[PDB]
């Protein structure tokens, strides 16, 4: 029991600390991120066409 | 094994891909636990929606530019002006032999904590029952372990028992000994005699559903049993939809070759939940504030229970639906409905459970429609006559000293105290039958009132030691001759005068 | 090409239609939906709304039904096979057979919604019927051609009282039955078709005299309330184009009430007493007044209602009380005492109970039985509370009187031999009037309680006694 | 004529009736701005809007007497029979829900809509929605497209709840 909770407060807090760097990455003005985000549009658009 | 949350992530990485193609589009208003959305053309009668906030959604009716969609959540969770999501199926849930071991709702999904269920189907939750070219009669025994419902109203594979009674007298405590006595079935190699439970606890308080699963676990009992979790907490559509979620599921092994024994916990609490729904949507209130379609919900949910033919596999699927009464009330409006669609009923009187009589069922009100011709050989043929001697009984002993009278009230006492056993404590159909052999040839006469409880556990240890032939033989052939009756009139009386 | 609409609503069993063309369906029309089971579905119109549009009432599920669907209309109503050929078959509300024994192959197709006799086309009649019961054939006698009820709650005997008189009055009755379950069980089904094939009633391979209709509660609400015009279209044909004593049996009568009202609060009707609909009495009465007798030929109607929890006083308990010649109420509180069945004698009346049918001798017998058991059902407040011994000399005689006469009219029927160990009695006409009037003038009162409880006539009393002082 | 365009069935059969009338003989680029002219007099003006929300009147401004409230703005074919319907039955109140019910048969039959994300689409009208939102997408995502999203957000929240 001692060492399941360990293991599941070293997961939990490692979730929340990746959560938090992604969330900064992202406020940061990332150039890669909007150029990704306008081609993805156009090519889930033609695939059902 | 090695960063096993590495191996999570990988798979989860790449799964959204196409999710951009209109289907549903917005909601209106949303209250008392409806949702007008509007727009979804597409959208088929009773199909699976689901909101923005995660919520699922029923739309029931669909007219000319907006459609009823009945949330099976909470209220918070739509808003006005939020997209809907368009499942494309119906109301649907998972079945399979994989859920056998893990406490499902009324969805489908897990609320165990033991991740996903390896189901191997998906069946709808409002399925029609079969007719009567895919029916066959009631023949195979459903022991449920205790003595005063094995001899007196017996239950079978493929009927429907009711189990009527008030608060605190014997209602859950009925069901719940009949699916821990299946184990000495289910642990062998015999796949007819198995009966697989599914126990949905719908009206159930949070902290009762978690103590009764515990429970069965330490017995070897909830390997092979389906837990339906619905408390009263939730919408008011998953408890009325937890009667035909947990049909579905009970369905799939009657219909391959298996046997299914179904407990609804309880009928009275379904139908409270029913009527809270259809009130909010301007209807027709009928008697005890009920819709129209009252009697209807009940009748087609405990039609498909049946027993199948041997062209359609030969399974079969017990009900077992526990009415709660009002003070006694058997003839009301919610009681009345479910006793004549079912083929039996088990009433729990109030007044002899608080004398001591565990459980308490009344001999005269109590009956078995299907419960003569699927019963076992050997206890039917020990207790001769047993129905008509216990509800003669208790008539004359109400209104009482002659000879007549003092040779009925003594053979009464014994076979009523015999017969009433502990909680968690079920016998087989061998050692059933021994008891109930020397309470009706009147040797258990001679013995005082309160050594009943003492002959019964000092007669059933003798018999497995100095007898192991008698008693293997009344279970294994299911009968006794004129060889089988001859040898356990001889040691009853010799262990009797010790 | 044939009239084509829309599908535009659709809550429950209502299924609105919108035609795009002029020429709308009609009141009670059939209409058909394409799907993909090779069965399609069945529709049947109720009114119309306007704006070419009409509300419809569909006979299955609508589950997966689309905004937007097709639904051809057949011009006409929905027609069932009649004849002969549906003699031994298993069919439905639409006329299909459910007995997976291929088409019924009839010349002639009626259609379930037709108009009912007219006043110079009836034929009245003082028939007696003998059905072998003691409380039948003493108390309300019932009559041949006419309508029958067997009312009574849940768990009293509406089941048995129906399947025990079938089975002595309908195998010797040489003209066709017709046996049409509206509302029934699943069981109660498979159980009906499989006893009357081993006892010649149904034949397979033979000539039968039966017909059969499906319809229990497990379909939805337009299934179950369109199963009794499919169930009586078929033996109004048999007696006015052939002329025979056709049997109605229906099981039961109360549930095509109770399925109309579930559907009238989507219709756009206002709710009635006890949330029924507003067309009570005018949907009852043109069922009931076609399944009559007339001058080409008669129709013995033995349908069975059901009490709403044991309410004799409901919406569709007291409406259906003036449609039938004879009644049979079934009370709860004669069941759990040991009366088999519970045969109500100060609730069942009869108009076939007179003088000038059954006779003077018949007439004083079934008066004084009558007269017994009143006086001491208004004396209960006395005897529960006080005592027997609060009486007097003559209501000490007349209370242990009628003890012994409630309990001889039980008599054991053939069909529940399981449930009571006993065998099956069935006592003619004539010895039933002379073994209750011998017990009333004094010739049975030494004998006791239990010697006619579950009996015969006065032949089994005698023969119980001698056996229990030995 | 009754196009496939839903849009209600009570309230939105206002401006569908008489779009069956108005559809003979070239009659329907005319009523477009004709329908904005009486909605633009109404709102922004705070000087005839007097009897928008009071249950009088009766026959006294609304219809019959008229003169510059129909001759001198912009109503003289079938402009006129639009506003007479709403002043008998009482509908003078909800004049903005008939003048968009309008606009919107004329964007459907002629043209497109079907918004992706970040603002508007194209609103193309060519024929099929299969051709042209292939090559629209293209041509937007190159010029403009400030992105200041909701594929973003819906990941980053499943992976939160499965820690
Ligand atoms: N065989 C028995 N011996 C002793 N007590 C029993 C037995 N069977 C049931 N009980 C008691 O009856 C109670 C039933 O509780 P519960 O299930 O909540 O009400 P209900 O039975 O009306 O559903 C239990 O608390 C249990 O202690
Ligand atoms: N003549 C009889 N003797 C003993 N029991 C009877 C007799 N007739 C009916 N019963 C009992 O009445 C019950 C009726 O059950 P069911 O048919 O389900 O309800 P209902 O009669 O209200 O439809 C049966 O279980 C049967 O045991
Ligand atoms: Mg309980
Ligand atoms: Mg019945």
């Amino acid at each position: 029991r001692y060492e399941a909770q360990v293991r599941q407060h070293e997961q939990e807090q490692l979730a929340s600390t990746v959560i938090s760097k992604v969330q900064s990455e992202l406020q940061n003005a990332k150039f890669q991120d909007k150029v990704l985000a306008q081609a993805v549009e156009e090519v889930e658009r033609l695939f059902a066409k | 094994p090695t960063e096993v949350s590495s191996i999570l992530e990988s798979k989860i990485r790449g799964v959204s891909d196409e999710a951009n193609l209109d289907e549903t589009g917005r909601v209106l208003s949303v209250g008392d636990g409806i949702a007008r959305v509007f727009g979804l053309n597409n959208c088929q009668a009773e199909e699976l929606v689901e909101f923005a906030s995660g919520v699922k959604g029923m739309a029931l009716n669909l007219e000319p530019g907006q459609v009823g969609i009945v949330l099976f959540g909470s209220d918070r969770e739509v808003k006005e002006g939020e997209i809907v999501k368009r499942t494309g199926k119906i109301v649907d849930v998972p079945i399979g032999p994989g859920m056998l071991g893990r406490v499902v709702d009324a969805l489908g999904n897990p609320i165990d904590g033991k991740g996903p269920i390896e189901a191997t189907g998906y069946a709808i939750a409002q399925l029609k029952a079969p007719g009567i070219l895919p029916r066959r009669s009631v023949f195979e025994p459903m022991q449920t372990g205790l003595k005063a419902v094995d001899a007196l109203v017996p239950i079978g594979r493929g009927q429907r028992e009711l189990i009527i009674g008030d608060r605190q007298t014997g209602k859950t405590a009925v069901a719940l000994d009949t699916i821990l006595n299946q184990k000495r079935w289910n642990d062998g190699n015999d796949e007819s005699k198995k009966l697989y439970c599914v126990y949905v606890a719908v009206g159930q308080k949070r902290s009762t559903v978690a103590q009764l699963v515990q429970t069965l676990e330490q017995n070897d009992a909830m390997k092979y049993s389906i837990v339906v979790a619905a408390t009263a907490s939730e919408a008011a559509p998953l408890q009325y939809l937890a009667p035909f979620t947990a049909c579905a599921i009970a369905e799939w092994f009657r219909d391959n070759g298996k046997h299914a024994l179904i407990v609804y916990d309880d009928l009275s609490k379904q139908a409270v939940a029913y009527r809270q729904l259809s009130l909010l949507l301007r209807r027709p209130p009928g008697r005890e504030a009920y819709p129209g379609d009252v009697f209807y919900l009940h009748s087609r949910l405990l039609e498909r229970a049946a027993k199948m033919s041997d062209a359609n596999g030969g399974g079969s699927l017990t009900a077992l639906p526990v009415i709660e009464t009002q003070g006694g009330d058997v003839s009301a409006y919610i009681p009345t409905n479910v006793i004549s669609i079912t083929d039996g009923q088990i009433f729990l009187e109030a007044e002899l459970f608080y004398k001591g009589i565990r459980p308490a069922i009344n001999v005269g009100l109590s009956v078995s429609r299907v419960g003569s011709a699927a019963q076992v050989k050997a206890m039917k043929q020990v207790a001769g006559s047993l129905k008509l001697f216990l509800a003669q009984y208790r008539e004359v002993a109400a209104f009482a000293l002659d000879a007549s009278t003092k040779q009925t009230l003594s053979r009464g006492e014994r076979l009523t105290q015999l017969l009433k056993q502990k909680q968690y404590s079920p016998q087989a159909s061998e050692e059933q039958v021994p008891v109930i052999y020397a309470g009706v040839n009147g040797f258990l006469d001679n013995i005082p009132i309160e050594r009943i409880p003492e002959f019964e556990e000092q007669f059933i240890a003798y018999l497995k030691a100095n007898e192991g032939d008698i008693l293997e033989a009344i279970r294994t052939k299911g009968e006794l001759s004129s060889e089988l009756l001859d040898k356990l009139k001889s040691a009853t009386e010799t262990f009797v005068a010790t | 090409g044939p009239a084509s609409g829309k599908i535009r609503a659709v809550i429950g069993a209502v299924v609105d239609v919108q035609f795009e063309q002029g020429e709308l369906p009609a009141i009670l029309n059939a209409l058909t939906i394409d799907q993909g089971n090779n069965q399609k579905l069945v529709l049947e119109v109720a009114q119309h709304l306007g704006e070419n549009a009409v509300r419809a009432i569909a006979m299955d599920g609508t589950e997966g039904l689309v905004r937007g669907q097709t639904v051809v209309d057949t011009g006409a109503p929905i027609s069932v096979p009649v004849g002969r050929g549906t003699l031994g078959r298993i069919i439905n509300v639409v006329g299909e057979p459910i007995d997976e024994r291929g088409p019924i192959e009839c010349k002639q197709r009626n259609p379930i919604h037709a108009d009912p006799p007219s006043f110079v086309e009836q034929s009245t009649e003082a028939e007696v019927l003998e059905t072998g019961i003691k409380v039948v054939d003493l108390l309300a006698p019932y009559a041949r051609g006419g309508k029958i009820g067997l009312f009574g709650g849940a768990g009293v005997g509406k089941t048995v009282f129906i399947q025990e008189l079938i089975n002595n009055i309908a195998k010797a009755h040489g003209g066709f039955s017709v046996f049409t379950g509206v509302g029934e069980r699943t069981r109660e089904g498979n159980d009906l078709y499989r006893e009357m094939k081993e006892t010649g009633v149904i034949n397979l391979e033979g000539e039968s005299k039966v017909a059969l209709v499906f319809g229990q509660m497990n379909e939805p609400p337009g299934a179950r309330a369109r199963v009794a015009l499919t169930g009586l279209t078929i033996a109004e044909y048999f007696r006015d184009e052939e002329g025979q004593d056709v049997l109605l049996f229906v099981d039961n009568i109360f549930r095509f009430t109770q399925a109309g009202s579930e559907v009238s609060a989507l219709l756009g009707r206002i709710p009635s007493a006890v949330g029924y609909q507003p067309t009570l009495a005018t949907d009852m009465g043109l069922l009931q007044e076609r399944i009559t007798t007339t001058r080409k030929g008669s129709v013995t109607s033995v349908q069975a209602v059901y009490v709403p929890a044991d309410d004799l006083t409901d919406p569709a308990p007291a409406t259906t009380f003036a449609h039938l010649d004879a009644t049979t109420v079934l009370s709860r509180g004669i069941s759990e005492l040991g009366i088999y069945p519970a045969v109500d004698p100060l609730d069942s009346k009869s108009r076939l109970l007179d003088v000038s049918v059954v006779g003077q001798e018949h007439y004083d017998v079934a008066t004084g039985v009558q007269q017994t058991l009143q006086a001491y059902k208004s004396l209960q407040d006395i005897i529960a509370i006080l005592g027997m011994d609060e009486l007097s000399e003559q209501d000490k005689l007349t209370v242990e009187r009628a003890r012994k006469i409630q309990r001889f009219l039980s008599q054991p029927f053939a069909v529940a031999e399981v449930f009571t160990g006993i065998e099956g009695k069935l006592v003619r006409l004539k010895d039933t009037i002379a073994s209750f009037k011998a017990v009333l003038e004094g010739k049975y009162d030494h004998l006791p309680e239990n010697a006619f409880y579950m009996v015969g006539g006065i032949e089994d009393v005698v023969a119980k006694a001698e056996k229990i002082a030995a | 004529i009754k196009p496939p365009v839903q849009l209600f069935g009570l309230d939105g059969t206002y401006a569908t009736a008489l779009f069956s009338a108005s559809a003979k003989d070239s009659s329907i680029e005319k009523t477009f701005q004709s329908v904005q002219k009486l909605s633009s007099t109404i709102s922004k003006d705070a000087k005839v809007a007097q009897v928008l929300s009071n249950p009088a009147l009766s026959l006294n401004s609304r219809k019959e007497v008229v003169s510059v409230l129909s001759k001198e703005l912009k109503l003289e074919p079938v402009v006129s029979n639009l506003l007479t319907v709403l002043a008998e039955n009482n509908r003078l109140s909800l004049f903005d829900s008939i003048a968009k019910q309008f606009s919107v048969l004329n964007d459907a039959y002629n043209g497109v809509v079907e918004a992706t994300v970040v603002s508007a689409k194209p609103l193309d009208s060519k024929i099929l929605n299969r051709l042209t939102k292939s090559i629209t997408n293209s041509k937007y995502v190159g010029p403009g497209k400030t992105l200041k999203a909701s594929k973003v957000n819906k990941l980053n929240k499943v992976l939160s709840e499965t820690i």
